[PDB]
RNA sequence: UACGGUGCUGAAGCAACAAAUGCCCUGCUUCCAGGAAAAGCCUCUAAGCAUCAGGUAACAUCAAAUCGUACCCCAAACCG
RNA sequence: CGAAGGUGUGCUGUGAGGCAUGCUGGAGGUAUCAGAAGUGCGAAUGCUGACAUAAGUAACGAUAAAGCGGGUGAAAAGCCCGCUCGCCGGAAGACCAAGGGUUCCUGUCCAACGUUAAUCGGGGCAGGGUGAGUCGACCCCUAAGGCGAGGCCGAAAGGCGUAGUCGAUGGGAAACAGGUUAAUAUUCCUGUACUUGGUGUUACUGCGAAGGGGGGACGGAGAAGGCUAUGUUGGCCGGGCG
RNA sequence: UAAGGUGAUAUGAACCGUUAUAACCGGCGAUUUCCGAAUGGGGAAACCCAGUGUGUUUCGACACACUAUCAUUAACUGAAUCCAUAGGUUAAUGAGGCGAACCGGGGGAACUGAAACAUCUAAGUACCCCGAGGAAAAGAAAUCAACCGAGAUUCCCCCAGUAGCGGCGAGCGAACGGGGAGCAGCCCAGAGCCUGAAUCAGUGUGUGUGUUAGUGGAAGCGUCUGGAAAGGCGCGCGAUACAGGGUGACAGCCCCGUACACAAAAAUGCACAUGCUGUGAGCUCGAUGAGUAGGGCGGGACACGUGGUAUCCUGUCUGAAUAUGGGGGGACCAUCCUCCAAGGCUAAAUACUCCUGACUGACCGAUAGUGAACCAGUACCGUGAGGGAAAGGCGAAAAGAAC
């Protein structure tokens, strides 16, 4: 499902509001995007699908401090 | 079929009707009443073994149960498999 | 002139049969309120 | 001795429009 | 008594018991649907030492 | 635990028996018993030709309340009430008046 | 002999002609709208065996279980 | 030494009521004054049960059609037997599938059921009755389609789908005639056959796949020809001389 | 614990016990067909079809055992592709379903009210989904106060229908503070010196107190009426027992029970003590949670509907300081107080009752009370989901009416 595999955003439900305030259930999804990180440690490409909020964590934490938070999460990348 | 136990509670009576009367007369087949899992085989055995008879065929067939009423309540007989064991010639029961 | 039921049970057994309502889970819903009911027959199967 | 009742009614007539 | 003199035994001697007095039982059987058993009693009298030769059995064979 | 037994001796207290002494002959799970030649009632059994061909009218005994009947001590020749006792670890019954074990 | 029945005996048992919507025919002819699949079966060899296994053929022999099987079924037995 | 309730009678108060008694009934009941209410029924096309009315009226389900003798029986237009008559006969006959599930056969009975009576019945009761290597199901194989490891997708539930695995209404080995039971029979007996596997012996020997090829394997319409089922006639055999 | 007993309509037959293996009752086990998370495969639930291995032999076969999927861990092997990796095969573990309400979270109406109707209300209700425990959740101040102070969370009564919110309509509706129930505080973000200290969790070991069978348990006769006495009339007696029930009409003294006093071979709860196995206490010096707080945009949650609107959560786009520093004090600024977010754990007071036991009722008494006092979620109806009845009373004893 839409679920970020970094940060773990998935979507939420709100109002659409008219000029005349009336209110109609919508959805907020995530900017979503499968991008291949390179692993620099196994030489490799791995796919994740992160949104790009993630997408901005990741070069602040580094490839893989993030991965070995995701081995604690079981995500199975 | 080779195991002692399972043959002696294969066999839960003999049938004593018309029909069966006529058998012993005729063609030398007796009927039994047997367990409604058993196999012609099994019964085979058991019979040949339990009466030092030799045994030609054995076919089967499965009576279903009558429904009755007790009073005001209905019931059902329950179901039970009927043999036709055929001797072979000569012996005797 | 030919009446809405037309018995045939391969159909009947497929369509109401405890496998088909155990299937899914709303079948299952279906024996869980029959479950509690009390129901002596709880699925058409014979 | 288990008898019952059962009734489903049906609509139809003329006109009344004159 | 019957328990514990069954106990006492060996398998091989309960094996032997076990298959004779099958034997009456289904003996018992014959002339009950024959209509030539008057002492009916034999009948449960003989499903219960089943039971028991059966149960001492089991605890004789280490569970 | 039972304080009335199958031959013990009792004289019923209440019905139409009043003051009569009998033997008990069978005690009942339905906490009635019969007792011998007491209450007799004329049944009118059908005969039954597979056994018993003659039948007429029979009297035999009546089931009665145990609550109805008391033992009968023997030796004051009054009705008495039933005690429990342990003697030499038996549970054993004894007369309320004069405390002897039966 | 129990109106049943039972037992015994028992002649001829051929030809011609006509004849299908049934068989040859899953054929033949023709047409356009161009008309299942798979397995059993036959055959071919890889790897793995080629003394073996396995294959073919002839005898002998075992085995073929279990389940339906009454009765109604254009209707008084099914749906109304 | 007779409660409640029921049913009469008498008395009594302005009223809702009260008191007492005869009788049925058989064991509760309950003063006074306080308290609390599911506290008062004629109606709501009220709800449930019972019973009227129409009313001994309509109707008794195809206008195919009945009749008689005898029998059984308490009783026969309706049941059994017999002899006539009439109806269907591409069905109103016979065999199945689906569906039903003992309605099948025998004995016994007539409360209810049968639109009447019923001795009868597909009704009640008690026994009995379906027998399969070659008939089906099952098993092997697949169609539409279903389910679906992983997988893809989706707030969750879940959706879709690969390999697979199911799924006949289709494709795959083999039995016929005669006889027999109150009720079963290609299932049972007699006679005569056939099929597929396992094992053993003997002889001769290249075998072998989740592979490959062939085959299985397929439409509509039409035209005849050769046949059989079957029928007709003759012959033959038995019986008949109306 | 026993002199009787083989469960009911329901008799009968054939029996088994009677001083203790008859039966019955409790504890602990043995067995437990087939379907059902169904788990060897399949399937129209209670059926069909296997594979492997061990062991049997009468050479026809037969009997056990194992064989689902997923998650975690460990081995062995193993691509494109040289190492590797994916993948693959085994082996240990957990899980899978079911169940009343209560609970947290993910989604989330409409009818209705507004005398119409859009904002709003109904309502974060009904319902759907995930998850869990006996409680759950929350919880140890980046909290409130107001220049005085309080000191986690939860629950109850007030504060108060107040302050506010609101087509300022309908309606919604606090907090501060006070009185109570109950109270408990800790760990990591790191290393030493001491040392296994306190404490917690496993387990045994006793004691104590329960639970699962149980035991004994006072004292009335006469007469009258009557089918029957427990009623009437006499004269007694017991009571730490005059709670109830039964007995031929209303029983303290007939019976079962009550008050009482007791009881456990075995299993088990709870609590204390104690022994092992882990577990770390204390002191000193440090460290002080960053794509985070905040902000723009769009929503949501706070009583608070964008309003001058603080605070909280974030789908999106940005983005600090970091103890010489930050957060809050209902726009905002200054001053001053107060606290230290971006890591966790935590009993009690609280909510509920499928179920077990005891007891209670100005609650019902068969058209009432559960739909069901009766073989009721049955008969019956509907393809199905689902709907869903009617039906209690002989007498003390069947003595149920021989002839
Ligand atoms: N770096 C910090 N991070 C978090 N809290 C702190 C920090 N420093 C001090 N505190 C807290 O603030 C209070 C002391 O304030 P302050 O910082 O002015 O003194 P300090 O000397 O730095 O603290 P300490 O004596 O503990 O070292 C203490 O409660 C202390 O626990
Ligand atoms: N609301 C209630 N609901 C149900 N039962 C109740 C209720 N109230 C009382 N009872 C009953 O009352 C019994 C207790 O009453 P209570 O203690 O006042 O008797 P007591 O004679 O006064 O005893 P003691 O003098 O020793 O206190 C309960 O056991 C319970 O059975
Ligand atoms: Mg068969
Ligand atoms: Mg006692
Ligand atoms: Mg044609
Ligand atoms: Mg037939
Ligand atoms: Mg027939
Ligand atoms: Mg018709
Ligand atoms: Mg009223
Ligand atoms: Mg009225
Ligand atoms: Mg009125
Ligand atoms: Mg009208
Ligand atoms: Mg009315
Ligand atoms: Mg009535
Ligand atoms: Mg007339
Ligand atoms: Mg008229
Ligand atoms: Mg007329
Ligand atoms: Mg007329
Ligand atoms: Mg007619
Ligand atoms: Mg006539
Ligand atoms: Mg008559
Ligand atoms: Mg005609
Ligand atoms: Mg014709
Ligand atoms: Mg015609
Ligand atoms: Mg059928
Ligand atoms: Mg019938
Ligand atoms: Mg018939
Ligand atoms: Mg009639
Ligand atoms: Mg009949
Ligand atoms: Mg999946
Ligand atoms: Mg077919
Ligand atoms: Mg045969
Ligand atoms: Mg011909
Ligand atoms: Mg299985
Ligand atoms: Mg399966
Ligand atoms: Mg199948
Ligand atoms: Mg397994
Ligand atoms: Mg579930
Ligand atoms: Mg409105
Ligand atoms: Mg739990
Ligand atoms: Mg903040
Ligand atoms: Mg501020
Ligand atoms: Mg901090
Ligand atoms: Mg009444
Ligand atoms: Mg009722």
């Amino acid at each position: 499902s839409r679920v970020c595999q970094v940060t773990g955003k998935r979507p939420v439900t709100g109002n659409n509001r008219s000029h005349a305030l009336n209110a109609t259930k919508r959805r907020f999804l995530p900017n979503l995007h499968s991008h291949r990180f390179w692993v620099e440690s196994e030489k490799r490409f791995v796919t994740l699908r992160v949104s790009a909020k993630g997408m901005r964590v990741i070069d602040k934490k580094g490839i893989d401090t993030v991965l070995a938070e995701l081995r604690a999460r079981g995500e199975k990348y | 079929m080779i195991r002692e136990e399972r043959l002696l509670k294969v066999l839960r009576a003999p049938h004593v009707s018309e029909k069966a009367s006529t058998a012993m007369e005729k063609s030398n087949t007796i009927v039994l009443k047997v367990a409604k899992d058993a196999t012609k085989a099994e019964i085979k055995a058991a019979v040949q073994k339990l009466f030092e008879v030799e045994v030609e065929v054995v076919n089967t067939l499965v009576v279903k149960g009558k429904v009755k009423r007790h009073g005001q309540r209905i019931g059902r007989r329950s179901d039970w498999k009927k043999a036709y064991v055929t001797l072979k010639e000569g012996q005797n029961l | 002139m030919k009446r809405t039921f037309q018995p045939s049970v391969l159909k009947r057994n497929r369509s109401h049969g405890f496998r088909a309502r155990m299937a899914t889970k709303n079948g299952r819903q279906v024996l869980a309120r029959r479950r509690a009911k009390g129901r002596a027959r709880l699925t058409v199967s014979k | 001795x288990x008898x019952x009742x059962x009734x489903x009614x049906x609509x139809x007539x003329t006109a009344s429009f004159v | 008594m019957k328990a514990k003199e069954l106990r006492e035994k060996s398998v091989e001697e309960l094996n032997t018991e076990l298959l004779n007095l099958l034997r009456e039982q289904f003996n018992l059987r014959m002339q009950a649907a024959s209509g030539q058993l008057q002492q009916s009693h034999l009948l449960k009298q003989v499903r219960r030492d089943v039971a028991r030769v059966k149960t001492l059995l089991n605890e004789k064979a280490g569970a | 635990a039972a304080k009335i037994r199958r031959d013990d001796e009792v004289i019923v207290l209440t019905g139409k028996d009043k003051g009569k002494r009998g033997k008990v002959k069978n005690v009942l799970s339905s906490g009635k018993v019969i007792v011998e030649g007491i209450n007799l009632v004329k049944k009118h059994q059908k005969p039954v030709p597979a056994l018993n061909q003659p039948g007429g009218i029979v009297e035999k005994e009546a089931a009665i309340q145990v609550s109805n009947v008391a033992i009968f001590n023997a030796a004051t020749g009054k009705a008495d009430r039933v005690g429990f006792r342990f003697e030499d670890g038996k549970k054993v019954r004894f007369f309320k008046s004069n405390s002897e074990t039966i």
